[PDB]
């Protein structure tokens, strides 16, 4: 229960991985036994590598485990991954049949093989990308269509003369450096999650319906793990690029039914539940700022998103960052009075612990 | 299984409770109480080594598990007063059935070193007894 | 034959159960003798006495010298260096030693007697196993009740290296033979293991007749007032 | 402190909490009430006088007090306290705190687990 | 042949078995392990030397050996053996076998009193 | 090694133990019996010869033997064993013992 780590972990074959688990730094917890075990079916929760010197037969040459007592963390490295290593695992301390653990899910996907006739582009959610398409020396006076196989329909919703979709409106252009040579290009601003898939580009047509592919991958951001305790404080560092340094930035908290709730804005908003215990700082030359929240309660734990928009709300097509927070609650911070009363003309005296 | 009342680690007993707003008769509802006892099958009676054989009898008094005797702070008028919280805590002295992960338990054994003897100290739970 | 020089760590029983902790620096393979001398980098009282030489394989000189009072620098993690010059070689030799790092602590197990020894009613045997510790120095002592037994009543083997599942570790065993009437009265016996990596330098396990091949499990749980206004 | 009777909870209007303090040799006592950690004002409850009880050898006294609260927020999970002060107590005060979850249950679940493994209680 | 200790099965790593031979007068002896019917290679276990044990009647000797096997094979119900060869045995060998049962207790009595 | 049918265990006179071998390629065995750690002389038991079993494809064999022993020490708990010698075994012998296969009794009582 006080143990925390990355909930889901993805990779491909041949690659490595690095998993970190967190624990309270009390002296029993630093000297006790640490373990990594594979919670299979049929009862047991068989250990794969441990802290005392046990390495299993399947993990020989591939893995190790290092304990850092001053962080209160311990790391597990696993090299040369396969597809039989997909399953549910556990960090832990002590004896397996107790419950001082944390569940981790690991999925390994099959890589690329013998289909490499495309030029892929990867891009962050809410950024720009280009799709180059070599124009040739006869196919100018046709249509420069661009399908996207919704099912197996050729869905032309982009043409290079303005015949566009009301879906993809307001952000698509072309710029001319062609007229005889072998390139033109289209810049796509403010990509969404909806705009993935395979693109069958063309530039004119010589009638064999000859095909060119140029596919893209749009990825949602990886949350950073923060480990704090009761009655403490946290800082986030929101470090988007200098391209949006004149936009109003914000910070929500993810809820169950896909609902950010605004904690702070740059145009002057606040929740009532954070009155008295939140700060927001002026941004630097890089357009990077920090948000401080003190007096951490139990219900503050969850996913947080910082972004940017013209109004200060989570809208689609906006660049985001992420975090995941854990409030420990087996804290060592001493309790204190929260309210101190006084009368007019009198004194007060408050005790402040470090 | 919702709210913890007692979490005792000298006897290793835990009591929770929950208002189950049941489906049928929707203007009345039950109060459930869960108790969990974990019984060690290899501990001694006193926690030293040669005491007496392994404990075979385990007794739990819920009037003692729910007891509360540490002083508290109460704001009455515009004041802070200190009060007690129980009628029966005329007095450690309780017997423990299990160990506790956050406390040392040591012993003393005399061994010989050629001439005299010593008073060598021995850790009974080695994880919790590092000097740190 | 040609000489050699080595360095030896202090013995375990003097660092745990004792006060003094003498290092030693020896010199073997010397032909006849020397008027040699040594060198120790901390020398705040370094009365490095030599004593007499010994006689070795086929005829050899072997002299040595110890350094007293080095317990707390050894436990703090310091370093010691020895270096000697003598007639019967070209250049002085050198050596160094330090307290070990990346150690492990033992897992101690005490086993009940076998089932077929209890029928013949003459003597029984108890086994003490220690496993998985990183330096190879260890001690084993037995008790009866709460009194130590004399050393000449049991048998302990040496520490050896076990097959590898990762890091290299060691193991040791011991047995003790006691009268079969004391096992049935209800006397308790205990096994003690001392190691460099344990917290208070010793740990122990205990066993008697009711704990181990029990053939009977009796347990009675009494819960007094389950419906009782818990505040 | 005594919980409300069972047949006041059906009406869902107002419920009664009784406080009984018994067996003190001087005839002086204090009784206050708290909700959560907020003291209620003195015009919200009724306190009787201190009288002497039938003699089991030596003369001791008794006193009572009641308080009526809303039936809805007793079920929501608020807590109430009766605080009694008398000059013979060591810390001069004592307190009892009651709520709905710390009461006589309807269902009881008991699970006894036997642990050959260890005796540490994590 | 001794069953594994109860403190060890709760870690799910490996369980250890212990073989002991005691009371033989000439100090030469062999120790081999098996799994079912297959003899295991020598690099899988550890035996000690053959020391002399402290009695007063006559001179006898003793030796030990350990083998650490996987917990999943101990749970599945496989059997392991210890063979010992000596001059004085009439058939030159003797064998002991063990599995996950037969260290289990004979009967258990639990009584709960709700009063 | 098979334990001793309860039909003659009810009578408490003697019991029969059966050693069975099965599945070996040449028709050559050695069967001996022991008790505790002492070997019994060869006139206390009988042993049949090696017949060929019919089974799937290849040809293997089988032997049996029978020992009778007093029920007094068997009730007390004295143990017995059967040895089998063959040249396809790596250490030339195997051995199976038996002793008075019972399961665990469990008594749980709740008192109100
Ligand atoms: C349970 O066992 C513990 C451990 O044996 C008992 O505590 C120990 O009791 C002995 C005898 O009363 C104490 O020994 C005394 O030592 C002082 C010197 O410090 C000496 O003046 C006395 O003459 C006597 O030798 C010992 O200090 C004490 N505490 C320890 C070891 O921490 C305990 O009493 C037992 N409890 C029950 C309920 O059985
Ligand atoms: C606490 O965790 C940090 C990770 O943020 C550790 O920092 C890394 O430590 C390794 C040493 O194993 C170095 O190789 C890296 O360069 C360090 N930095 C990063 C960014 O990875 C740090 O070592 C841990 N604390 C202690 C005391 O070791
Ligand atoms: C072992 O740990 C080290 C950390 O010092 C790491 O660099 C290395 O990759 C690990 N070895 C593996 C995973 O085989
Ligand atoms: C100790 O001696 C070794 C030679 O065996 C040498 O490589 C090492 O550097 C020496 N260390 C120190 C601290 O002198």
């Amino acid at each position: 229960s006080p143990i925390f780590g990355p909930e889901e972990v993805n990779s491909v074959e041949g690659n490595s991985v690095s998993i970190t688990c967190y624990y309270p730094p009390t002296s029993v917890n630093r000297h006790t036994r640490k373990y990594w075990c594979r919670q299979g079916a049929r009862g047991g929760c068989i250990t794969l590598i441990s802290s005392e010197g046990y390495v299993s037969s399947k993990y020989a040459g591939r893995a190790n485990l290092t304990n850092f007592p001053e962080n209160g963390t311990f790391v597990v490295n696993i090299a040369q991954l396969s597809q039989d290593d997909s399953g549910r695992y556990k960090c832990g301390l002590g004896i397996n049949s107790r419950g001082l653990s944390f569940d981790v899910s690991l999925e390994v996907s099959q890589g690329p093989g013998l289909l490499n006739d495309t030029k892929v582009y990867t891009v962050d959610l809410g950024r720009t990308v280009t799709i180059n398409c070599p124009f040739k020396t006869e196919n100018a006076q046709k249509r420069k269509s661009l399908y996207k196989q919704i099912g197996l329909y050729p869905v032309l919703v982009i043409d290079s003369s303005g015949y566009v979709n009301p879906n993809y409106t307001g952000r698509i252009r072309l710029d001319i450096q062609g007229t005889g040579q072998l390139l033109f290009s289209v810049v796509i601003n403010q990509l969404r999650l909806s705009d993935a898939g395979q693109y069958l580009c063309q530039a004119g047509d010589d009638s064999n319906s000859n095909k060119k592919n140029a596919d893209l991958q749009v990825l949602k951001p990886e949350p950073e793990l923060v480990y704090e305790d009761l009655r403490g404080s946290v800082t986030f560092h929101c470090a988007l690029g200098p391209e949006v340094a004149n936009v109003a930035k914000f910070l929500c908290r993810q809820s169950s039914g896909e609902n950010c709730d605004v904690v702070v804005n740059t145009l002057g908003k606040r929740a009532p539940a954070f009155e008295g215990r939140i700060l927001l700082n002026p941004q630097d030359k890089d357009g990077s700022f920090s948000v401080v929240i003190t007096g951490l309660r139990k219900e503050d734990a969850g996913r947080y998103l910082c972004g940017a928009h013209s109004d200060g709300q989570l809208q689609e097509g906006s660049p985001i960052q992420a975090w995941q927070l854990f409030v420990n609650e087996e804290s060592t911070i001493p309790r204190s009075p929260t309210v101190v009363k006084g009368v007019a003309g009198g004194s007060v005296a408050v005790l402040c612990p470090y | 299984e919702r709210i913890v009342l007692v979490d005792n680690k000298c006897k290793c007993a835990r009591i929770t409770s929950r208002i189950i707003r049941s489906s049928e008769d929707p203007n009345e509802d039950i109060v459930e109480r869960n108790i969990r006892i974990i019984v060690p099958l290899n501990n001694r009676e006193n926690i030293s080594d040669p005491t007496s054989p392994l404990r075979t009898r385990f007794v739990y008094h819920l009037s003692d598990l729910c007891k509360k005797c540490d002083p508290t702070e109460v704001e009455l008028d515009n004041q802070i007063v200190t009060a007690t919280q129980s009628n029966i805590c005329d007095e450690a002295t309780e017997t423990c059935y299990t160990y506790d992960r956050n406390k040392c338990y040591t012993a003393v054994v005399p061994l010989v070193y050629g001439g005299e003897t010593k008073m060598v100290e021995t850790a009974l739970t080695p994880d919790a007894c590092y000097p740190d | 034959c040609h000489p050699r020089l080595s360095l030896h760590r202090p013995a375990l029983e003097d660092l745990l159960l004792g006060s003094e902790a003498n290092l030693t620096c020896t010199l073997t393979g010397l032909r006849d003798a020397s008027g040699a001398t040594f060198t120790w980098t901390p020398s705040s009282g370094k009365s490095a006495v030599q004593g007499p030489p010994e006689r070795d394989l086929c005829g050899c000189y072997s002299v040595s010298s110890v350094l007293p009072g080095c317990a707390q620098p050894w436990n703090h993690g310091e370093t010691f260096t020895c270096t000697a010059a003598h007639p019967e070689l070209k250049t002085p030799l050198t050596a160094n030693i330090t307290k070990s790092g990346n150690t492990f602590r033992p897992e101690v197990h005490l086993l009940p007697p076998p089932s077929e020894e209890l029928a013949l009613n003459e003597l029984v045997t108890l086994t003490c196993l220690a496993r998985g510790f990183s330096p190879k120095d260890v001690l084993v002592r037995w008790l009866q009740g709460s009194q130590e037994l004399p050393r000449e009543k049991y048998l302990t083997w040496a520490s050896r290296q076990e097959p590898s599942q990762g890091t290299t570790t060691y193991a040791v065993t011991s047995i003790l033979r006691v009268a079969a009437e004391d096992w049935k009265k209800g006397e308790t016996f205990s096994c003690m293991v001392g190691h460099e990596a344990l917290p208070l330098a010793f740990t122990q396990k205990t066993i008697d007749r009711l704990a181990g091949k029990p053939t009977h499990i009796n347990v009675s749980v009494v819960m007094a007032e389950a419906d009782g206004t818990c505040y």
